[PDB]
């Protein structure tokens, strides 16, 4: 059960610094080097560096050396990347990835942390219930006007997964995102089972539970 | 610095075979590794040391490397093969190098008609002095759709934010469309409609303020 769990997404101002963590479990931490790879939206993979988890020695992509500090905490099996003097072009998803022991490919990848670099303000979403006024019935919630990405949506604290469809966001010229999530249920469970959407917007520390039906 | 070059895109139909190249000066002297990144997911290793498959990768995916060209061949293509594929090497001076990626689209899949749901503005949003209609379009294939909003049969030309159809985890497309109206506008019509055209078929959902 090799797992690489990363810290939450963040919005940072230009000139600031971000520190992302990657907690490793399920294997002996010091048996593998750890790498950092980023991906700007819609672009390719860019390798940033590699750290030896025993010595803390690193090999950099030269373009990042001056403002990237890669470290490990051997007491907590955690790797960190601290990118400073942030620029708009640093907006990307940062992944930690384990390097194959005695090899040079990346065998396990973390899910990534989206770091947005902008002077724009953070805005947590307004969550509205989506329901018809009058075989299957559709309920939902509109996660409106948030910045930056990403947001996660779950239904009934994770218990409801079947029939759930969380849609990708629209970006308006106002600079704000919105997204919808809908659950398709049999109409017989109306009034008996309660339907609540749980919205998480880590960049603004916003957590909302919205009761849609019953 | 060491450069790896891949084609921008490859299309392959269901059950078919296609090859993605990864070109580099004397790449045949290096070991080449490959990653598959599905839409909205992290990359996964799919081939290492030119031709070896890691756990869970079927034999219908193969790799090779010779001279100045390495390649990854997808045979028996399945819907789940869609995504971006990246080649990678370790160079003693340039360290880890990735190719620019190739976008693989799996075509020839069965037509799937869209499911359309139209929601009226919520009572909670009416309180905040705004009216928003939400049209959700799901489970459709291919991705070409035309979404048109109507106010009492007349086309609207203001307040429409339609997402570009994007592939879902189910390999079918989803799109959402939103219509922004003034609360006065919302009450000044008997009905509103979200019309969706897909592969020559049009479906329409309607909402009426007096039903709310």
């Amino acid at each position: 059960q090799v797992q690489l769990v990363q810290s939450g997404s963040e919005l940072k101002k230009p000139g600031a610094s971000v520190k992302v963590s990657c907690k490793a479990s399920g294997y002996t931490f010091t048996q593998n080097n750890m790498d950092w790879v980023r991906q700007a939206p819609g672009q390719g993979l860019e390798w940033m560096g590699d750290i030896n988890t025993r010595s803390g020695g690193v090999i950099y992509n030269e373009e990042f050396q001056d403002r990237l500090i890669m470290t490990v905490d051997k007491s907590t099996d955690t790797a960190y990347m601290e990118l400073s003097s942030l620029r708009s072009e640093d907006t990307a998803t940062y992944h930690c990835a384990r390097r194959k022991s005695y090899g040079y490919y990346l065998d396990v990848w973390g899910e990534g942390t989206l770091v947005t670099v902008s002077s724009a303000s953070t805005k947590g979403p307004s969550v509205f219930p989506l329901a018809p006024c009058s075989s299957t019935a559709a309920l939902g919630c509109l996660v409106e006007d948030y910045f930056p990405e990403p947001v996660t949506v779950s239904w009934n604290s994770g218990a409801l997964t079947s029939g759930v469809h969380t849609f990708p966001a629209v970006l308006e010229s106002s600079g704000l995102y919105s997204l919808s999530s809908v659950v398709t249920v049999p109409s017989s469970s109306l009034g008996t089972q309660t339907y609540t959407c749980n919205v998480d917007h880590k960049p603004s520390n916003t957590k909302v539970d919205k009761r849609v039906e019953s | 610095s060491y450069v790896l070059t891949q084609p921008v895109s490859v299309s392959v139909a269901l059950g078919q075979t296609a090859t993605i190249t990864c070109e580099g000066e004397q790449i045949g002297s290096k070991e080449v590794h490959w990653y598959h990144q599905r839409p909205g997911q992290a990359p996964i290793l799919v081939m290492f040391r030119d031709a070896r498959r890691p756990s869970g990768i079927p034999e219908r995916l193969s790799g090779s490397n010779s001279g100045n060209t390495a390649s990854l061949t997808i045979s028996g293509a399945e819907a789940g093969d869609e995504g971006d594929y990246y080649c990678q090497v370790w160079d003693s001076s340039s360290y880890t190098v990735f190719g620019g990626g190739t976008k693989v689209t799996v075509v020839g899949q069965p037509k799937a008609a869209p499911s359309v749901t139209l929601f009226p503005p919520s009572s909670e949003e009416l309180q905040a002095n705004k009216a928003k209609l939400v049209c959700l379009i799901s489970d459709f294939y291919p991705g070409a759709v035309t979404v048109a909003w109507k106010a009492d049969s007349s086309p609207v030309k203001a307040g429409v934010e339609t997402t570009t159809p994007s592939k879902q985890s189910n390999n079918k497309y989803a799109a959402s469309s939103y219509l922004k109206l003034t609360p006065e506008q919302w009450k000044s019509h008997r009905s509103y409609s979200c019309q969706v055209t897909h592969e020559g078929s049009t479906v329409e959902k309607t909402v009426a303020p007096t039903e709310c």
